[PDB]
């Protein structure tokens, strides 16, 4: 198949308490609220509210394999 | 929520090559299985991104080593040859198995065998590498010399010395833990020997010196040594079946790598602030590596750790002691201040040497260990809720 | 641990030592030298210790911090920032907030230091922002003492800062010269003698090496009075001479060759030379000794200078400075009594702290808090400013921003 094909299919189960939604994070600035807000900004991860590349090909385990 | 062990994953990268298992046996002890080299082939476009290939074919290839110094250059390249490796096994594993979907591949936890010279950025990234671009809820991110120190039972002190072929790297570990503000690397390993052997045999090819370093004939002895270290010249045939005669040099060349690593060792467990917990890490020395296979180089290290490092009465002042107390017809031993009173090699109980080993061995107990009471490793209600952050979470 | 959803660096640039590490981890990603060697610049220990067996001509070692604490070369500092950023801390400096320590003092240089590091902070190293934190405050608050006496003894002395609700009394700050540095001098001058115009890395070297292990391993301090302690134990054994000598008078015999601890030796192995030294304990105490009374050494230096009575000027004048009452003062100073610093870490310190703050404070009761974690000790200050850089919202510290560094 294609590696999306085979990382989608893969690693999808439903259990009792499993998340329905996958978060996905961005690492930028952020400027605190006052407790109006400060005047600074610094960077951390920050969560998308909204839910908003190169894949290659896939390898033959033997030849890596031992031996 | 649900696993079962043969779902699990364990990835080692190394500087060269990266050790890879999925899932453990429960029979037996678990030993990688598939070693991959540690590379990846990027074709740099127009676009100003970049594509990564699993093979180049002769194209614009290049060569990304994302591991130099068992540190990461290419964080990048790290990922997607990390991805190269997941999705490899998820195929061989589909192909093999129909329903494997519905089974093995449910959920796939991961363990990743880390550095200690990896950044909290490296680490942050490849957290969130796993989770939104790999798609997997469970991952596992563990030092490898915590992981070593775990196959050891009840080994709360020691310190590690793990050669590597261009580098060698000193991990104190005290109260079971990795003390980063003195671990150190010497731009010091394995090479170190050729390039030292190639001082004393010029005449000799680059080739023809790495084939004496792993012949038969190469030791290192002690200064108490028909056998080999009798006799001044010996032989070895090379891998071009040609035979070598070589003398001396045969027992020489780990010389300046053992010194510079004594000296190494002697600074960073000389800092460790409470002697108590310093004698103990003394008694315990991990001396591993590929190096460390050549005969004789493992006492030879710690020869030359008690060699300076140790404190005792010197042989000098203590014999003139002897003589002097005779003086008489027809002697009380020095009591020193200082650390160690002692230095030896950390004892491997109820085990196979190597550094390889010991780690997944580790790796093996601590999953036992996680999954039995998790409440170390992140999980997706986590990530979902701090992020690569929850990579961070401590008292 | 991330608070507010975010991880600060923390800095703390001592005499001796200086640490940096992240905010979440609790324990300091690297511990360097305060000091630095110019060629280029090498600022890590084994990066200095090679350099300094190098042996290099034109190589050379210099503090980065005046005695008073303060950094005196700011050049010099930017160059261990980006080191410490770029190499062991492996993050940019324009990412996260900045948390630095800077020492107590009565004095306000602070508005001229603090211009100082607008400069290397924000226009030089593009820092977002960053707080300072006063780090005998930081060592108490970081304890659940509110208020405190602070005894911080270290490379360059003893500084001692009383603290009141919160707040340091300026006025009563005060610093002996007598620490780890003096301790050095003495170490070395006195055994050169024994071991059988100096290159920097040199001294550095021995200073770092050698010396370190001897002040660490056979340094000790009296309980008591040296000279007192000395003459009592004396004393106590002309009265074990005069007892064994008097068996021997009843009976009679004749020379059967017949207790006191200031003559039991200490051996420390001197490995360059691979020859042994030997001290009795009295020789010892009497390097610690200088500290509480510096007269000893010299007879420049009064007596009032060393320790003991410092501590006790300390309190007295922590009670003139808010003016309950002053005499009252001293109960809420000598109930809580910190006792930090590398150089408090010498055997028998602690005890000797308590003496002679008894001697001269009979009437209170007191309790002495010392950290028993020997690494927490050293590095208490960062630490303290690692509490301070966690704390739950930003309204309870001072945070600096481009906003205060304008035209
Ligand atoms: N185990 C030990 N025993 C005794 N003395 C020590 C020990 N370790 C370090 N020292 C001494 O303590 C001093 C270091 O003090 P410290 O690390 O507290 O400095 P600092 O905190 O960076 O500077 P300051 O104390 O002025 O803020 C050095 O002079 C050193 O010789």
């Amino acid at each position: 198949m294609d590696p999306q094909t085979l990382i989608t299919k893969a690693n999808k189960v439903s259990y009792y308490g499993n998340p329905t939604s996958k978060e996905s994070w961005r690492y930028d600035w952020y400027q605190p609220s006052k407790v109006e807000k400060y005047p600074f900004r610094y960077k951390t991860w920050l969560r998308n509210q909204e839910d908003e590349e190169s894949c290659e090909d896939i390898l033959d385990l033997k030849e890596f394999d031992r031996r | 929520a649900p696993f079962r062990q043969d779902s699990i994953l364990i990835i080692y990268p190394r500087s060269q090559t990266t050790l890879v298992q999925f899932g453990l046996n429960e029979e037996t002890f678990t030993v990688p299985e598939l070693e991959i080299p540690t590379q990846i082939y990027r074709t740099t476009r127009q676009d100003g991104s970049y594509t990564y290939h699993s093979t180049n074919k002769d194209n614009k290839a290049e060569l990304i080593k994302p591991i130099q110094n068992g540190e990461i250059i290419d964080i990048s390249a790290f990922t997607q040859f990390l991805r190269l490796i997941f999705v490899s096994i998820l195929s061989d594993r589909a192909n093999k198995n129909q329903d494997a979907f519905e089974a093995e591949l449910s959920n796939i936890p991961l363990l990743l065998i880390t550095h200690h010279s990896w950044s909290q950025s490296d680490l942050e990234i490849i957290t969130q590498y796993v989770f939104e671009s790999l798609e997997i809820n469970n991952l596992i991110q563990l030092p490898a010399s915590l992981a070593a120190t775990y196959s050891m039972i009840s080994l709360q002190n020691c310190c590690i010395i793990d050669v590597g072929t261009h580098h060698t790297d000193i991990i104190p570990i005290v109260d079971y833990a990795q003390l980063d503000h003195l671990v150190s690397s010497i731009p010091m390993g394995g090479q170190s020997i050729n390039d030292s052997l190639k001082k004393l045999l010029p005449q000799w090819d680059d080739d023809q010196i790495e084939s004496l370093k792993k012949s038969p004939i190469f030791e290192v002895l002690s200064d108490d040594a028909v056998k080999n270290s009798d006799l001044e010249f010996n032989t070895f045939w090379d891998e071009k079946g040609n035979e070598i005669k070589v003398g001396k040099q045969r027992f020489q060349g780990c010389n300046n790598l053992i010194k510079n690593i004594s000296n190494r060792v002697g600074l960073t467990l000389d800092n460790i602030d409470d002697i108590n917990k310093a004698k103990a890490v003394w008694e315990n020395i991990i001396i591993v590596g590929g190096t460390t296979s050549i005969s004789g180089f493992k006492e030879a290290l710690l020869g030359q750790l008690l060699k300076d490092h140790l404190i005792i009465e010197p042989e000098e002042e203590k014999s003139k002691r002897e003589e002097e107390a005779k003086s008489v017809l027809p002697v009380p031993t020095i009591e020193y201040v200082q650390c160690p009173t002692v230095i030896k090699l950390a004892k491997y109980p109820d085990y196979k040497s190597g550094y390889s080993e010991i780690i997944f061995l580790g790796a093996q107990i601590v999953s036992k260990q996680i999954f039995t009471h998790p409440k170390f490793y992140i999980t997706r209600e986590k990530y979902n809720m701090k992020g690569p952050a929850a990579l961070w979470d401590v008292q | 641990m991330m608070t507010l959803n975010r991880k600060c660096v923390v800095i703390h640039n001592g005499s001796h030592r200086t640490v940096a590490g992240f905010s979440n981890v609790e324990l300091p990603q690297c511990i360097i030298p305060s000091s630095y060697i110019k060629r280029e610049f090498i600022f890590g220990t084994y990066n200095m210790i090679d350099a300094a067996a190098e042996k290099r001509n034109g190589d050379e070692v210099y503090t980065l911090v005046d005695s008073q604490g303060l950094p005196y070369n700011w050049d010099a500092l930017e160059m261990q920032w980006r080191y410490l950023y770029d190499t062991q801390l492996k993050v940019s400096p324009e990412e996260l907030p900045l948390v630095i320590t800077m020492p107590a003092t009565n004095g306000k240089p602070d508005m001229a230091i603090l211009e100082r590091y607008y400069e290397l902070a924000f226009d030089k190293l593009n820092v977002p922002v960053f707080q300072i934190v006063i780090e005998p405050l930081a060592i108490a608050l970081s304890m659940g003492k509110s208020s405190a006496f602070v005894i911080d003894i270290g490379a360059s002395g003893c500084n001692v800062t009383p603290i009141i609700d919160g707040i340091v009394v300026k006025n009563a700050v005060v610093r002996s010269k007598f620490g780890g540095d003096f301790l050095d001098f003495q170490v070395h001058e006195r055994l050169a003698p024994l071991i059988k115009q100096k290159r920097s890395t040199d001294v550095w070297y021995e200073a770092s090496t050698w010396i370190q292990q001897f002040k660490s391993t056979m340094l000790q301090v009296s309980e008591k009075d040296l000279f007192e302690l000395e003459r009592y134990y004396k004393e106590q054994a002309d009265i074990y001479a005069k007892q064994q000598e008097q068996l021997k008078q009843m009976d009679q015999q004749l020379q059967y060759t017949a207790n006191n601890p200031l003559v039991q030796k200490k051996n420390f192995l001197f490995k360059p030379l691979n020859k042994t030294l030997t001290l009795d304990l009295k020789e010892c105490y009497q390097f610690a000794e200088y500290l509480f009374k510096p007269q000893l050494i010299s007879d420049k230096f009064s007596p009032e200078d060393g320790l003991g009575p410092l501590m006790a000027k300390s309190v007295k004048k922590a009670g003139a400075s808010i003016n309950i009452s002053p005499e009252q003062v001293y109960s809420l100073l000598l109930t809580n009594v910190i006792i930090t610093g590398s150089t408090s870490l010498i055997e028998g310190m602690e005890q000797r702290i308590i003496k002679e703050l008894s001697i001269r404070f009979p009437q209170y009761k007191l309790t002495t808090f010392a950290n028993q974690v020997m690494m927490d000790r050293k590095i208490q200050g960062w630490l303290g400013a690692l509490t301070m850089a966690n704390l739950p919202s930003w309204s309870l510290g001072k945070w600096y921003s481009k906003e205060d560094y304008e035209t």
